[PDB]
RNA sequence: CUUCUUCAGGUUGGACAGCUGG
RNA sequence: ACGAGAACGCAGCACCAGCUGUCCAACCUGAAGAAGA
C-alpha cells in the first residue's frame, strides 16, 4: 500500500532554497528565498529535497562517486526515485511534497520573523574593497514537517528501501539542503522519524519504524 | 482604501504617480548635508524599515480580516519608531521621509485601522522604492 | 435512477496538469497548466482525474499490482470505469467531468494569482553544472469542486461501488494529480464528499453519504 | 485601438512591424555598459514584468466591458511600477525600455482607461517578445 | 492572385507544384544543428501557426469582400509576429519557414490587402502540409 | 578621517505519439 | 383530348466504447560586514 514516512526537518543553520527575485514585493532583498504563493510561507520545495536525496545516496551507492546520468544509478536509487529508460521505466517509490514552515506560533511568540536577512560581502585580496551582498535565510530552529509516501511495489525489497532511505537522510545531516551550503547556510536536521501506514495496516511495520527512527 | 500623503492616494493611479513626483523632486534639489557640502541617498539608509514593511505585510497579507489586529499594530508602532531611530541616524533620510510624507502614511495606516490602508502603504512603499532606482538609485 | 457526487478538490501542494504549450499566448511560461479557454481559468480535465483514480483502484483492487490492459481490470473497475472489449462492453457508471477551480476570488482577496512559476534546475553530475528551467503550478490552496454523476444501475452492489468510489478517492490522497508528483507537485485532498439524487428520492442515499464522508 | 509613442503611432496592424524595428535598432546598436561592454537583454530579466502583463490579460479578456476596473487600473499602475523597479535595477534592462516603449505604452493604457487599448498593449508586448526571440533570443 | 514567395511568384496554378519542390528540398539535405543535425521538423511545431492561419482562413472563407478588414489584418499580422517568435524559438522551424517562405506570403497578403490573395495563401500552406506528410509526417 | 548595496556563471534536455472495436 | 392520370425513395438508427499529457531532473556555483595611521 502507501506507507507514509513521516517527520520533521529542523534548521540548525539558516537554509537558502533559491526562489525568484521577482514575484515578490518590491524592494525586497536580492535574492529571496522560494515560498508558498498564497500563504508567503518558506518553502521547501519536494524537488529540492528529492534531488539533494537522490544525489547523496547515489553518491554513497556508488562509493564517492557520480559521473553518470540520474537513470544509470543504482538499481535501489532507480527504484526508489524513479526512471525514464526506453528499456524500462520504474515508477518512482518515494513520492516528495513540497514542505511548508509549519512552527510559526512558536516564532510568533519568541518575536522572530520566518527569515533572516544574512549580511555578507567579498572582499579581494589585491585590493582592500568589500563587495556589499545581501541574502535572505530562513532562521535557524525552524520546522518544516514533511510527509513521503512510499509505495510497496514488492514486499521483499522494502526493509532495504527503508533502509537506504534512512541512509539518505543521515546523509543531509553531514551536508546542506539548498543554496548557499558552502558557506555555513542550509544545516537541516531530521527528527521524529516515523512510518504509518497509510489504508488499513501492514505487518512488520514496526521493523521499518525501528530502522527509521535510529 | 485611501490614505493622505497631501493630497490623496488611491488604488488604481497615483500610488506611483506621487512616488513619480516624489523622487522628481528630490532629484530636482537634493538634499544638503552641510554648508559646504553635497549629498545623495543610497537605498542602503532605507533597508531596515523595507525588511519591516515587508515583514508586516507577509503576516497581514493572510487574515480575513479588515481591522489589523493589536499585534501588527505594535508591529507598525515599531516601523515608526525605526522610522525615527534610522531617520536620526543620518540626517539625510530625515529629509527623505519628509519630502516622501512616508511618516504621514504610517501615522494615515495607524489612525485607519483597515487591511486596505496598509496595503495600500505597502503599494506606496514599494512605488517609491522603485522610482527611486529608476531615476536614481545606489 | 441517476447520482451526483459533490465534493472538492484542495491542492495541498501545486499542480501541474501539462498544457497545450502552443496557444498560450507569446512570452508565457515554458509548460503552462492546462486552462479553460474561455475563461482562462486552469482546470483539472475529467480524463486525468478518471485515469489517475482508475489506475489507483485497479491497482489497488487487484492485489496491490497492476500490469494488464485496461480492459482486463476486475468486474468492479470495468462497471465503475467502463469496458470496450469485443462480447463485454461495459457502459461506465461513472461521468467524470472537466473540474475548474472555484476559488479565485478567496485566491484574489490574498493578492495571488491562481497560478505561480516554479523554478527548478537540473545539475549535471558529471559538469557540476545546473540547468535552470521554468514550470507553471497551480498554487497550492486552490479549491476545484467537482461533479461525478453515477448510474445506479443495479440496486444490489451501489454500496460496494460506493465503499470503490471512496476507497479511490482516499488513494488519491497518497498519491498526486497529474504532473512532476514525484518532485513535490499535485498533491491533493478531498473533503465535502456528498453524494445526491440527481432526479427524484432514493431510499439508501443516507447509507452512502456516510460511507463516502468515512 | 491606437496607441501612442510619440513621433510614431501603433495601431491594432502595425504593431508586429513596429516591434520588428524597435528590435531590430536594439540588435543593430547593442547596448554597450559602462565598462565598454556589449550586453544582450535575457527573457528572464523581464520575466516578472512579462508576467503581470499576462496576469493582468487574463482577467481583462475576461471582461467584456469597455471601461477597465479600479482594480484592474491598479493591476496596471502595479505593472508600470514593476517596469520602472527593473529598469533601475538594471541598466541593460532600462535601455530596452527606453528603445522600445513599454513604459510609453503602459502609460497611454493607463490615459485611455479602456479595454481595447490594453489588448493592443499586450499584443505589442508579445510582438516584441516575439521579435527579441526571433534575432538574439535569451 | 500572383502571389510573390521572395524569388518566385505563385498562382491558382503554380502553389502546389513549388509546395511539393519546397517539401522535397526539404527532405534533400536537411536541417544541421549545431551538433550535426540531423532531425526534421514535426507538425506539433508549427501546429499553432497552423491553427492560427486556420481560424483567420475560415474568418475571411465567410467575408465576401474583396478586401481584407483591419480586423482580419490584424489577426494576419499576429500570424506573422507567430511566424517570427517560433522561427526564433528553434531553429528546426527557422529554417522551415525560410526556405518554404512563410514570412514572405505573409508579407506580400499583408500588401495586396485583398481576399483572393489570402486563399491563394492558405491553399500554397495546405499544399506545404500535404506534401509535408507523405514524404515525411510526424 | 574611507568607499563599495552586489559582481561573476549557468537560461530547459531526453522519451512517447494514437492504438483497438463496429 | 400528350403510353397517359394519380404516387415524398420514404420510415427506425447517438460517430460512439476503452485510454492519467505522463516519465527522469537540488535554483545551483565563488564570495571574511570589511578595511587608513
Amino acid at each position: 500500500m502507501k506507507l507514509v514516512i513521516e517527520g520533521t526537518i529542523v534548521l540548525k543553520t539558516g537554509m537558502h532554497i533559491g526562489g525568484s527575485s521577482d514575484f515578490s514585493a518590491i524592494g525586497a532583498v536580492d535574492s529571496p528565498v522560494v515560498r508558498d504563493t498564497l500563504t508567503r510561507l518558506p518553502l521547501i520545495p519536494g524537488s529540492s529535497l528529492k534531488g539533494k536525496m537522490r544525489y547523496l545516496l547515489a553518491k554513497e551507492l556508488n562509493n564517492g562517486i557520480l559521473l553518470n546520468e540520474p537513470n544509470n544509478d543504482q538499481d535501489e536509487i532507480l527504484r526508489l526515485f524513479g526512471s525514464s529508460e526506453k528499456d524500462k521505466i520504474r515508477r518512482a517509490r518515494l513520492k516528495f511534497n513540497d514542505i511548508k514552515l509549519s512552527n510559526l506560533a512558536e516564532l510568533e511568540t519568541f518575536n522572530v520573523s520566518s527569515t533572516e536577512v544574512k549580511f555578507e560581502n567579498t572582499i579581494n585580496r589585491k585590493t582592500a574593497v568589500a563587495n556589499p551582498r545581501q541574502i535572505e535565510r530562513v532562521i535557524a530552529g525552524s520546522k518544516f514537517d514533511f510527509e513521503i509516501f512510499y509505495n510497496l511495489d514488492d514486499i521483499k525489497e522494502v526493509e532495504k528501501d527503508f533502509e537506504n532511505i534512512k541512509q539518505g537522510f543521515d546523509l543531509l545531516e553531514f551536508d546542506y539542503l539548498g543554496g548557499h551550503g558552502t558557506r555555513g547556510s542550509g544545516r537541516i536536521a531530521f527528527e521524529n522519524l516515523s512510518v504509518i501506514t497509510a489504508v488499513g495496516n501492514f505487518e512488520k511495520i514496526n521493523t521499518l519504524n525501528e530502522i527509521l527512527g535510529a | 482604501t485611501e490614505l493622505k500623503i497631501g493630497n490623496e492616494k488611491v488604488n488604481s493611479t497615483n500610488f506611483g504617480d506621487f512616488a513619480e513626483k516624489a523622487i522628481r523632486g528630490i532629484n530636482h534639489k537634493p538634499f544638503v548635508n552641510s554648508k559646504g557640502g553635497e549629498q545623495k541617498i543610497t537605498t542602503s539608509k532605507i533597508r531596515g524599515i523595507l525588511e519591516l514593511v515587508n515583514k508586516v505585510y507577509n503576516r497581514v497579507i493572510n487574515t480575513n480580516d479588515v481591522e489589523l489586529s493589536e499585534n501588527i499594530l505594535a508591529d507598525i508602532a515599531y516601523i515608526k519608531v525605526k522610522i525615527a531611530y534610522e531617520s536620526g541616524r543620518e540626517p539625510v533620510v530625515k529629509d527623505f521621509i519628509q519630502r516622501t510624507a512616508f511618516t504621514a502614511a504610517i501615522t494615515d495606516v495607524m489612525n485607519q485601522r483597515t487591511r486596505e490602508s496598509f496595503l495600500l502603504f505597502a503599494r506606496y512603499v514599494e512605488s517609491l522604492i522603485a522610482y527611486f532606482k529608476f531615476y536614481g538609485g545606489k
